[PDB]
């Protein structure tokens, strides 16, 4: 698929990603939700090939409250996240790839901090304040740099996702039909439906 | 996959009144060159049967040593292998067949064109082709390579349908097959001079001649042609 | 091809047409596009005629033995990812199908998009096949949720015969069925010769037609 | 590099009468403009009241006939000497074509026989298993040059009744046997003309409650 | 590999390694399941041999095998881990092929599978253990509660008891336990678990577990408090 | 064929018990006696040699306390040999966690596996069970200080104070008269080679007899050191607490 | 010890006649076959009054027109009923029509002696597969665990079957109707089981060709067990 | 005694014990009888039932168009061994476009039925086959035993009371033989054969099953009401 978006503030992480599905010259779907909730307070957002997407994520999700059951605990987003690399670098040199990137948005309960981790198909994660994948990054990150602050409120990320957003409205070609808005933090994860 | 390195041309047949007739040169080439003059490409199988065989010789060296085996196997616990279950054309022909087929489905054939000529318990001809693709089909006259586009043509004025086949006798089809390897000789820049015939009767059996020569060539005729066009002299 | 489905009111609708091309050659006017996975599953082809019949045969092969476990029809969400996990095994290795598996189950009304890259999709309205364009066309500007049965049979059968006129590689016959809760209804084998001259008439639409 | 497919040429043609049911098929073999033989058979009676033809690459057509005429003995064998029924057959076929999907037999393939019924019944094929009932269906070479005809003089299309304005259709009749193998020699006759790859005879199997019978007639050897 | 058939019959027509196992079922500590109106409660007993136990980290008698679903048991304790893992990760491949989570019937069905697979394969043993599966089917209010042993065979109970001692608390769920009204509240069925238990257990200290599974994944364990509290009100009107 | 020599080995008795498991653990009653006592800040694991010699070299010795990483530690009673094949498959679990979630292993993750492990050899393979029992020593952020022991049965439990190997009932008797929940490791510490001393077999308990190590947050601030202790330093230790 | 596919010296295979031994231990089931339908009966037997008995699932459909009931160790059939069901579906893929119920039968069997040193012993368990197709009409199978099948107008299996089968052969005749052997299945499992017979210690069920097969309700058995009382005291 | 635990040992006279409890099961099986003329080959076998309500055990199965069995004892090692003559005759046709001669057949038997006398873990097959065929050498019986024995016969029986029927084909041996041309008469000689192994039973409607095989006959089982006629 094609737009991701991340940002992580003072107590939460603010997942932005788009509606559309396109299928050739048809865009058959315009409010998909490109994201799948690992645990209770870490929420995996993705895009890349078509399948792939939903498989690998889904194989994620799997894995994940799998061990939650069996240990009874939540694994730290940054546990996740190593795993979910492992899985991608391990992935790269497979017969067949799977193509796809993700960010992981979770809240650590231990130390009571947002974290935000962009991982690319290859297996190549790093820890942001703030992230993309593809080109979304080209139009929105010169509107972070200038606009982020690490004590900003969420409501404040809410409304510089929003000039993000707006600028891939005037300046990308594809027309990506708006994105869903998730928020992660200490109560869980939350679903903004007016954006 | 592969390439034929060394090569056998046309093997040229047909069927008469009685039985069949089988042709081949004996020749082996490498390319443009005539390395190999003196390569039998006509195998025997018992009394009763002679498989013709074009494309790679070494190939060919390894089926005819599969049909070697296929006599021993068939003596073996078979009081009446020299009789009632001795090995039939149309046995040979439907193993080979199976094998041909079997290796392009691989992708690793065995790049031949083979004929099977010979006759049945029962009196009856048989002849059949098959090829590296594993693809067959019988007719009253059969040819591989050149001999398809040259030879057939002429064997087909002598035996055209089913029905001039009793009207045929063995020594218009001798003929017919040793005037179509003259033409070969003339026409085909892979053939040669020396070549072996095998005619299976069902009266007087099996008969392999060898050491035979295109005899009877018109050549004279060269000495009038002068230049490409304009030349007099 | 063109298929076409959508959830209603009264269920939901499942429109294909007929034809079958071997390049510029029409191999079959009359080819049925529609299988009967059982009577509450109705499954919808696009691509490779031999994919879409092997793979949704196999399907009602899956959901078969759903019901002799578990004593219960299966669900269209588990019956749409059985068929794209099946996808998922040839993935790359050069499958064409294109599918949406219509039904009706304890949720209410059900419709999935599924295709070859293992794709599956939730969601009210799908058209597929190379005159799904025309198809959607005439769908986004009269659909509503408030149609009534008779209204939005014709929906389906018309948004076919809009593709079937203008993609050439669409056409030959309309097959229609509607999805209620008492299980599946054919609704007929219409032409789309015959079917077109009438629409032309009673609507007035393709005045550029002349007849 | 080698090719493993070929293209052995011919032409088919299954037609479904009301209570019988023809597959005619060319006896003509060929790779590229030569003949390998003049009568090399097509059409196959396979067993339990069914004919069958695979018409395209000889060497997979052998294969599929082969395999299914083995399918049907396997057959009897695990079910009681139990007829296979012509849709039974059929949907054998597909599972015996999809077995390559990633190698197919290169062949259309074409079964007539009688469904449980009693009425003629074609069912057609493409190279990797689809499959349907139809009445009418050339295939192979010449297929788009028949079809067209058979449409015209098997489903009248495009005739209508006089004076009725073109608002009234012809009505749709069966055909005799007779009727049928008249377009049947007609449509090989044409097809002999105008596609190199058609011609030297014509091999007709007629199926009906009695049995399979033959009729056999010549074409132009040019 | 090792091929060798242990599971075989005898001239009787008996299978001993499976009943073998049966008796390793009865040296386990006792366990109960009861079904409410409305809740399913399942008990267990803790032998009070090993004290100076860390009862934080010792593994737990009732175990989740989904967010809806647990799962204990009375036999060998090794045994019960590796029917309990592949439970977890059979419910988890259920929810990611089908789209939705394992019902109760499933799930059971699957872990007998389990066990009757290991009575008739060449170079194992049957395990030793009998469970007691409980829950919620999703979008459902009606409880479950399931039964199964080494054999392979399983059946729904209204209330059952395996492990040491079962012959006696069974004894009592039968005259206890009325099919028309079953134990409306959480508190009586809670009640009725523990007082099954009491005919076996000896002390009524930490030696009684009680895991509460409501509809819709609410699942709780109770303390050593509000159990002792249970432990008191049941004696206190015994006395009379 | 070869079935006439097989003897075996995963098969039930008909009272329900896996006869090779029992004759196992029979095995380890023999084994020198291994103590664990968890205390509020740190873990003590005490250990007795089996009858030594004077030409033994003891300072380059290791047959019953081992290292599984920074975090964990065990204590062996059994066969050595067989100990060994086990904490070699526990050391790299430990690392394979810490390769997969850039987090030190749970103490209980790695009991469950080396556990799960034991448990195999006793349901299937048709092979001989490890005539091994650990004590596994350990700390991590979830629970804290952990004591855990396995048996050859596979079989896995926690606590407070724990014995393996000879003597277990006389020493369990011990520990659980003496043992508060509010103890500390020097306390701890003196309550172990107490135990020991009255359970031994030996005359008399000295250094060259035992091994001895601790797993303190007596490390600089918030982090965890063990202490595998020296020959020399467990001459002190038990000068310091009065049994030499 | 000994081989587990050894003869004895009378040229029987021991682990196959221990296992009819353990059939023999087995609740009862009751198959009858008529022109209008087959018949299939079975006891619960449930071991205590807290199991609730409707789980209790002896009864079992392979296909719309093939049933079958088990008696024996249960487990088993389990796996026994999988392979049938797959079986029996996969020939619908393949044939685009429903399969015989010998051919079904002999598929079943097949798995029977797949034992050795493969499973690891025969199967504990005995079926009666009953069902309806076109060539041979109603159908009942008996399904042993050697391999064997043997067809059947009337069979009972499990516990009272001698007592059962001596029954049978009196009561039944080739005009019987689907009602009449309904009735006669009830009164043979009320004569054999130790429990008095009602609507939830047994359980009915047919195939007919019209509505396939069927597991009757509770309610539905409890009428044709009322229906049986007076029809026995009306002389 | 001690030498009977499994097919990998011999006794101390050289015997096989586990071969020779295999060959006591076809002892205890049904009769079923085989002969044969210079141009047609019959089987002729006596079905067994469970009781009365049960149906007559099949004995007859068909292998090719040439070429069929009948079985006595263990039904489902006959199913097998039936399979593999099924492949075996199916290969050589598909293969060679030949039919299977009848010899080669019995050969292929042996050597099957050999292997599991000789190995560890498996068992001897428990049933006795008699086989018949058309094939280019005329007509053929074949008797087959499970220890790998095959027997080139003019006509035989197996299973229980088969010395009776073999008796009477031994004093008959000159006049079967010579019924050439005549496929009634040949079976009216087996059903004779196979009556002198009855005892207290007869050969009724459902009772009796014949196969035949011929110079112009394909292998065809007779059952029912098509056998009343030799009754
Ligand atoms: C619409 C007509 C677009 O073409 C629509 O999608 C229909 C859908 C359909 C048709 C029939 C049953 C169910 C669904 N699609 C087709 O008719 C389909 C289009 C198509 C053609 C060819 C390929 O791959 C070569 C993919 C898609 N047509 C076919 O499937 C036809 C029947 N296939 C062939 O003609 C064919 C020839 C052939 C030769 C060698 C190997 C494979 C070959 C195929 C499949
Ligand atoms: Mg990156
Ligand atoms: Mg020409």
């Amino acid at each position: 698929m094609d737009i991701i978006l991340g940002i992580r503030v003072q107590d939460s992480v603010i997942l932005a990603s788009s509606k559309a599905v396109t299928r050739g010259i048809s865009v058959l779907k315009d409010s998909d939700d490109k994201t799948r909730q690992l645990s209770p307070h870490t929420l995996m957002s993705f895009a890349g090939e078509a399948g792939d997407t939903v498989q690998f994520a889904e194989y994620i999700q799997a894995n994940i409250q799998l061990y939650s059951i069996r240990e009874d605990y939540e694994l730290s987003p940054q546990a996740v996240s190593s795993f979910v690399r492992q899985e991608l670098a391990k992935s790269i040199r497979s017969r067949r790839p799977y193509q796809v990137n993700v960010l992981i948005g979770g809240y650590d309960k231990k130390k009571n901090k947002p974290e935000l981790y962009q991982i690319d198909y290859l297996g190549t994660k790093v820890e942001l304040p703030y992230g993309a994948h593809g080109y979304s990054g080209f139009y929105t990150f010169s509107l972070l740099d200038h606009h982020y602050r690490p004590d900003m409120t969420t409501e404040e990320g809410l409304d510089l996702l929003k000039l993000c957003v707006q600028e891939l409205e005037k300046r990308m070609p594809m027309d990506f039909k708006g994105v869903i808005v998730k928020i992660v933090d200490k109560d869980g994860i939350r679903q903004v439906d007016d954006f | 996959t592969q390439q034929p390195i060394v090569t056998g041309t046309s093997v040229i047949s047909m069927k008469y009144d009685n039985g069949v007739i089988i042709a081949a040169d004996n020749l082996g080439s490498y390319g443009s060159l005539l390395r190999f003059n003196g390569v039998e490409r006509l195998i025997p199988v018992g009394d009763n049967t002679v498989v013709g065989i074009s494309g790679d010789i070494s190939d060919m060296q390894h089926i005819e040593r599969l049909l070697k085996d296929l006599v021993t196997e068939n003596a073996y616990d078979n009081p009446l292998a020299d009789a009632e279950e001795a090995l039939e054309p149309s046995y040979i022909f439907e193993y080979l067949a199976t094998v041909m087929y079997q290796r392009r489905s691989k992708m690793n054939p065995l790049w031949n064109a083979i004929i099977v000529a010979g006759v049945q318990s029962n009196g009856d001809q048989f002849l059949r082709y098959v090829n590296l693709l594993g693809v067959t089909y019988s007719s009253p006259t059969l040819a591989t390579g050149f001999g398809a586009h040259m030879a057939n043509p002429l064997l087909r004025k002598v035996v055209d349908r089913e029905s001039d086949i009793p009207k045929t006798t063995v020594q218009v089809a001798e003929e017919a097959i040793v005037n179509a390897m003259r033409v070969l000789y003339y026409r085909d820049a892979r053939s040669s001079r020396n070549f072996s015939l095998a005619i299976i009767d069902k009266n007087t059996g099996l008969t392999f001649k060898k050491n035979l020569q295109v005899e009877n060539m018109k050549w004279d005729f060269a000495k009038d042609i002068k230049g490409y066009g304009t030349q007099k002299i | 091809t063109t298929t076409l489905a959508f959830k209603f009111q009264h269920g939901v609708i499942a429109a294909v047409d007929s034809r079958a091309s071997a390049g510029s050659y029409i191999s079959a006017l009359r080819v049925n596009k529609v299988i009967e996975i059982n009577p509450y599953l109705l499954g919808t082809m696009s691509g490779c005629a031999a994919d879409c019949q092997y793979w949704e045969r196999l399907l009602a092969k899956e959901c078969r033995l759903y019901y002799l476990r578990n004593g219960e029809r299966i669900s269209v969400s588990a019956a749409s990812k059985l068929l794209s996990n099946m996808m998922c095994q040839y993935r790359g290795m050069g499958l064409s199908m294109g599918s949406m598996i219509c039904g009706w189950d304890k949720k209410g009304p059900g419709l999935y998009y599924v295709d070859e890259h293992g794709t599956r999709l939730s969601g009210n309205m799908f058209s597929t096949g190379s005159g799904n364009t025309y198809a959607y066309g005439v769908l986004d500007s009269n659909y509503k949720w408030d149609l009534s049965v008779e209204d939005a049979l014709y929906l389906g059968k018309r948004s076919i015969l809009a593709a079937a006129h203008r993609d050439a590689y669409s056409g030959g016959s309309v097959n229609l069925y509607h999805v209620t809760e008492d299980g599946w209804i054919y609704h007929g084998n219409h032409d789309v010769g015959e079917l077109f001259w009438k629409v032309k008439e009673e609507e007035g639409s393709f005045n550029n037609v002349i007849g | 590099q080698f090719n493993p497919y070929g293209d052995n040429g011919g032409t088919i043609l299954g037609i479904a009468g009301e209570d019988f049911a023809v597959l005619a098929g060319d006896t003509r073999n060929i790779t590229d403009y030569s003949i390998n033989s003049r009568y090399e058979p097509k059409v196959f009676d396979c067993g339990d009241n069914i004919v069958m033809s695979a018409n395209g690459f000889a060497a997979d057509g052998d294969a599929l006939v082969k395999r299914f005429k083995n399918s049907v003995k396997w057959y009897h064998f695990d079910h009681n000497d139990k007829k296979l029924s012509i849709n039974s057959a059929a949907r054998n076929i597909q599972h015996l074509l999809y077995s390559r999907r990633f190698f197919p037999y290169y062949v259309y393939n074409i079964i007539a026989g009688l469904d449980e019924d009693g009425k003629g019944a074609v069912y057609s094929f493409d190279p990797v298993g689809s499959y349907q009932r139809e009445q009418c269906r050339a295939g192979g070479a010449a297929a788009s040059l028949i079809m067209p005809f058979l449409d015209n003089q098997v489903n009248f299309k495009n005739q209508y009744e006089p004076g009725t304005n073109g608002k009234v259709k012809k009505p749709l009749k069966y055909l005799s046997v007779e009727e049928v193998i008249k377009l049947v020699r007609d449509s090989f006759t044409s097809a002999t003309e105008r596609h190199i790859q058609v011609g030297d005879g014509l091999e007709i199997l007629i199926v009906t409650k009695d049995g399979v019978r033959k009729e056999f007639y010549e074409l132009k050897r040019d | 590999g090792y091929d060798r058939a242990l599971s075989i019959f005898s001239p009787d027509g008996h299978i001993f390694q499976v009943e073998y196992a049966l008796e390793a079922v009865k040296r386990g500590t006792c366990a109960v399941g009861v079904k409410g109106k409305n809740c399913v409660v399942l008990g267990c007993e803790r032998r009070s041999t090993l004290k100076l136990q860390d009862t934080r980290i010792t593994p737990s008698k009732v175990s989740k095998i989904d967010s809806h679903v647990v799962l204990s048991f009375s036999g060998l304790n090794a045994d019960s881990r590796i029917l309990i893992e592949k439970a977890r990760v059979e419910a988890q491949s259920h929810r990611l092929t089908l789209e939705d989570p394992v019902t109760v019937e499933y799930l059971t069905r699957y872990v007998a599978g389990v066990q009757q697979r290991y009575t008739q394969s060449g170079g194992v043993r049957p395990f030793g253990v009998s469970t007691l599966i409980a829950g919620f089917d999703p979008r459902d209010d009606e409880p479950k509660l399931y039964q199964t042993e080494p054999s392979g065979i399983y059946s729904s109970w209204s209330a059952q008891t395996i492990g040491r001692n079962s012959k006696t608390v069974r004894e009592f769920l039968e005259k206890n336990y009325d099919r028309k009204e079953p134990p409306a509240t959480v508190e009586e069925c809670v009640k009725l678990t523990v007082r099954s238990l009491l005919e076996v257990v000896q002390t009524g200290a930490k030696n009684i577990e009680i895991t509460v599974v409501k509809p819709d994944s609410d699942i709780v364990a109770l303390s050593s408090e509000e159990i002792n509290q249970y432990v008191t009100q049941i004696e206190q009107e015994k006395q009379e | 064929g070869s079935r006439r020599y097989d003897s075996r080995t995963t098969i039930f008795s008909p009272e329900g018990r896996l006869y090779q498991v029992e004759y196992a653990l029979e095995s380890i009653s023999h084994a020198g006696t291994a103590i664990g006592i968890m205390a509020s800040d740190g873990i003590v694991l005490a250990a007795e040699r089996k009858v030594t010699s004077t030409l033994l070299e003891q300072d380059t010795s290791t047959e019953k306390l081992y290292k599984l990483n920074d975090k964990i530690a065990v204590a062996v009673a059994g066969l050595t040999a067989d100990a060994e094949i086990l904490i070699n498959t526990a050391r790299i679990h430990a690392q394979n966690y810490l390769k997969t979630y850039n987090e030190d292993i749970p103490v209980e993750i790695l009991v469950r596996r080396l556990s799960d492990i034991k448990q195999g050899y006793t349901q299937h393979g048709g092979l001989r069970p490890f005539g091994v029992s650990f004590i596994y020593a350990g700390y991590d952020d979830r629970y804290g200080y952990q004591l855990y022991t396995s048996n050859p049965s596979g079989n896995y439990t926690g606590w407070k104070a724990i014995s393996v190997g000879a003597n277990t009932s006389a020493a369990q008797t011990l520990l659980q008269m003496d043992y508060k929940d509010d103890m500390k490791v020097d306390d701890a510490i003196e309550l172990a080679l107490k135990t020991l001393s009255k359970t031994t077999d030996s005359s008399a308990l000295t250094y060259d007899r035992l091994e001895f190590a601790t797993i303190r947050k007596g490390a600089n601030d918030g982090e965890v050191y063990q202490k595998i202790f020296k020959p020399q330093e467990i001459k002190d230790i038990l000068v310091k607490t009065g049994i030499t | 010890d000994r081989g587990v596919s050894t003869f004895s010296p009378e040229g029987r295979l021991f682990q196959v006649e221990y296992s009819l031994e353990a059939i023999k231990l087995g609740s009862t089931a009751i198959g009858i076959a008529t022109k209008e339908g087959v018949v299939l009966g079975v006891e619960k037997r449930a071991t205590s009054p807290l199991l609730e008995s409707d789980s209790i699932e002896k009864i079992v459909e392979i296909d719309r027109h093939i049933g079958c009931a088990m008696s024996g160790l249960t487990a088993d059939a389990r796996s026994m009923i999988e392979h049938a069901r797959t079986a029996a579906v996969t020939h619908n893929l393949y044939y685009d029509e429903d399969i015989n119920v010998e051919s079904l039968t002999q598929s079943v069997c097949d798995l029977a002696l797949r034992f050795g040193e493969l499973m690891s012993r025969p199967f504990g368990v005995a079926l009666l597969i009953a069902g309806h197709d076109a060539d041979d009409g109603y159908q009942l199978f008996h399904a042993e665990p050697s391999g064997t099948f043997y067809r059947y107008n009337a069979k009972a299996i499990g516990s009272g079957s001698e007592g059962a089968q001596a029954e049978l052969l009196n009561e039944w005749h080739s005009s019987l109707t689907l009602k009449e052997a309904e009735l006669l299945v009830l009164k043979i499992l009320k004569q054999v089981m130790e429990e008095k017979l009602d609507e939830n210690n047994a359980q009915l069920s047919c195939i007919t060709k019209q509505d396939g097969f069927k597991i009757y309700d509770n309610e539905k058995t409890a009428e044709l067990i009322k229906e049986l009382k007076e029809k026995e005291a009306a002389e | 005694n001690n030498y009977d635990g499994d097919t990998v040992t011999f006794s101390p006279t050289g015997r096989l014990f586990q071969v020779e409890y295999a060959l006591e099961a076809i002892k205890q099986g049904s009769v079923t009888v085989g002969l044969r003329s210079n141009t047609h080959a019959v089987l002729v076998a006596l079905k067994r039932n469970a009781d009365e309500l049960s149906s007559y055990q099949k004995k007859i199965i068909k292998c090719d168009e040439h070429m069929g069995l009948s079985l006595a004892g263990l039904a489902p090692d006959a199913r097998v061994l039936s399979n593999y003559l099924r492949q075996q005759c199916n290969y050589s046709s598909l293969v060679f476009n030949r039919k299977l001669a009848v010899e080669r057949a019995g050969h292929l038997l042996c050597d099957k039925a050999q292997k599991n006398t000789q190995s560890y873990g498996g068992r001897p097959y428990g049933v006795g086959l008699l086989i018949i065929g058309y094939d280019k050498s005329g007509a053929h019986l074949l008797e087959f035993q499970p220890s790998g024995n095959v027997t080139e016969l003019y006509g035989t029986a197996i299973g229980a009371r088969s010395q009776g029927a073999k008796t009477y084909l031994e004093r008959t041996l000159d006049t079967f033989i010579k019924i050439d041309g005549n496929p009634d008469e040949l079976i009216k000689a087996g059903v004779e054969a196979i009556s002198q192994s009855l005892r207290d039973e007869s050969l009724t409607v459902d009772n009796l099953s014949i196969a035949i095989v011929g110079k112009d006959t394909p292998f065809t089982i007779y059952d029912g009401e098509a056998v009343a006629k030799y009754i």
